[PDB]
């Protein structure tokens, strides 16, 4: 269960440019060759997105605010899921999203979460498809009210948008091939709606679930021999913005205008043109 | 993690023996307490296991219906009760611990911490 | 499930000691190796067929191929005279070998 790590190094965090990332489909309505103006929780264009890149690195609990844009460019699959909640203990409800090779598990329960929640990842006889997961996320899970099992959604940039509005937890996602190591790619890629969860819970904080390998063992000490948890991900925060989204012939959002970015975007959203 | 057991002792044949294993303070949060016995002149032999943080006890087929492995989170003590003692039960009873609570992960670990062993012998008189 | 193990292996001090452990398809299973001095608790010296716990000296090594798991000691010195137990996990039950009494000649 809970492994208490000590002398945790803080994750270094730089500030990258958002460019035009994080646009999602705001509804499930097919629109063809139009410009649709919508007011919603969007990541603003060219915003400061904080980049957490990387012994023992701290896995920080970050604020949720009005919704989280979460991107990752990883090949080791160190990020396995996220926890969401307010106290992140048994006094309040909490949301847990865990992926594996076959399924995603989404549970709203009363979790007494560990201070450093993770998954122990083990390969049986060095077989890369025989991967077993040990839950070191919570010490207890009581009065559990929601559970949902589906297909997993975890070179390739993976982007997610998490919103908690009207009693619904909405997740949007996109996976695109990129050729950058430093920062987020330019261009446009709209995030398709992944899941709407009727859970009706209060979310103010969130934390990334890591995957650690037991590299070596020390008898008597359960905090030794795990990997450092060197994970790199981008976190941005959604704000209430008006966006002018261009839907092409086949119904795909190809470009957007953030109406409050500069006077030219204000003019574009007033004229309803690009 | 340190496992401390009860004292070496003698019991009646057909009596009830109650062997304790006092762990450290934070041990039962994330450990599995196995019980392994060693007869004098023979090798080790697995008797059972307990996961106290989620409260299950699994037993060997030879000891099933005879032993009952319990735990106490407040005193942090894993107990092993063995009833109907015969002459073949005189053994050193070790409590061992694994750094896992999921029993499918137990193949990736060994019993790294062991108790000092309780020598349980039986006698009619 | 049963694990077969030789009863005794005797080596010279400073030579390489090999202790085998046969089993039915043991190469598909993880085998731990435990060391027990006379009058002491067992000490885990090999887990996951080849990995040492920290604090175990580097001369202990392990392998597991086919039907046999082998514990090898390179440069056997005076503190290796013990009993060595091969342990496997079958159907989420630990099973132990008979144990080899490794002695050091004098
Ligand atoms: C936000 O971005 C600007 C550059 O656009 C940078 O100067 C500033 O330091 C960033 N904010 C923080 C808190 O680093
Ligand atoms: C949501 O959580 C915050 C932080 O614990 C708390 O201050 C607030 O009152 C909560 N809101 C509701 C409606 O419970
Ligand atoms: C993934 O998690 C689900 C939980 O619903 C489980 O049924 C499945 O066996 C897991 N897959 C692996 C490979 O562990
Ligand atoms: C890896 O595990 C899968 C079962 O998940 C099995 O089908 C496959 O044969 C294994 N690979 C090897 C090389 O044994
Ligand atoms: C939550 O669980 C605890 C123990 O599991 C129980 O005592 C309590 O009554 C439960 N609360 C609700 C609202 O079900
Ligand atoms: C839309 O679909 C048509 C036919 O499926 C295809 O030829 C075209 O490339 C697609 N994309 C755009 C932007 O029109």
């Amino acid at each position: 269960q809970c492994v208490n790590f000590t002398n945790r190094t803080q994750l270094p965090s730089a500030y990258t440019n958002s460019f035009t990332r994080g646009v999602y489909y705001p509804d499930k309505v097919f629109r063809s060759s139009v410009l649709h103006s919508t007011q919603d929780l969007f990541l603003p264009f060219f915003s400061n997105v904080t980049w957490f890149h990387a012994k023992r690195f701290d896995n920080p609990v970050l604020p949720f605010n009005d919704g989280v844009y979460f991107a990752s460019t990883e090949k080791s699959n160190i990020i396995r899921g996220w926890i969401f909640g307010t106290t992140l203990d048994s006094k309040t409800q909490s949301l847990l999203i865990v992926n594996n090779a076959t399924n995603v598990v989404i549970k709203v329960c009363e979790f007494q979460f560990c201070n450093y929640p993770f998954l122990g990842v083990y390969y049986h006889k060095n077989n890369k498809s025989w991967m077993e997961s040990e839950f070191r996320v919570y010490s207890s899970a009581n009065n559990c009210t929601f559970e949902y099992v589906s297909q997993p959604f975890l070179k390739n940039l993976s982007e997610f948008v998490f919103k908690n509005i009207d009693g619904y937890f909405k997740i949007y996602s996109k996976h695109t091939p990129i050729n950058l190591v430093r920062d987020l790619p330019q261009g446009f890629s709209a995030l398709e709606p992944l899941v709407d969860l009727p859970i009706g819970i209060n979310i103010t904080r969130f934390q990334t679930l890591l995957a650690l390998h037991r590299s070596y063992l020390t008898p008597g000490d359960s905090s030794s021999g795990w990997t450092a948890g060197a994970a790199a991900y981008y976190v941005g925060y959604l704000q209430p913005r008006t966006f002018l989204l261009k839907y092409n012939e086949n119904g795909t959002i190809t470009d957007a205008v953030d109406c409050a970015l500069d006077p030219l975007s204000e003019t574009k959203c007033t004229l309803k043109s690009f | 993690v340190q496992l401390v057991q009860s004292g070496a002792e003698v019991k009646k044949a057909g009596s009830s023996v109650k062997v304790s294993c006092k762990a450290s303070g934070g041990t039962f949060s994330s450990h599995t307490i196995t019980w392994v016995r060693q007869a004098p002149g023979q090798g080790l032999e697995w008797m059972g296991r307990i996961i106290p943080i989620l409260g299950i006890a699994n037993y060997a087929q030879k000891f099933q219906g005879r032993v009952t492995i319990t735990a106490d989170k407040s005193t942090s003590t894993a107990y092993m009760e063995l009833s109907s003692l015969r002459s073949e039960d005189t053994a050193v009873y070790y409590c061992a611990s694994l750094q896992t609570v999921d029993t499918a992960i137990e193949k990736y670990y060994g019993m790294d911490v062991w108790g000092q062993g309780t020598t349980v012998t039986v006698s009619s008189a | 499930y049963e694990l077969t193990q030789p009863p005794s292996v005797s080596v010279s001090p400073g030579q390489t000691a090999s202790i085998t452990c046969s089993g039915d398809k043991l190469g598909d299973k993880y085998a731990c190796w435990y060391q027990q001095k006379p009058g002491q608790s067992p000490v885990l010296v090999i887990y996951q067929d080849n990995k040492r716990p920290s604090g175990i000296p580097e001369r202990f090594s392990g392998s597991n191929s086919g039907n046999t798991a082998t514990l090898t000691i390179s440069g056997t010195q005076a503190m290796d005279e013990a009993d060595y137990y091969c342990q496997a996990w079958d159907s989420s039950t630990a099973v132990f070998g008979g144990g080899t009494k490794l002695t050091v000649l004098g």
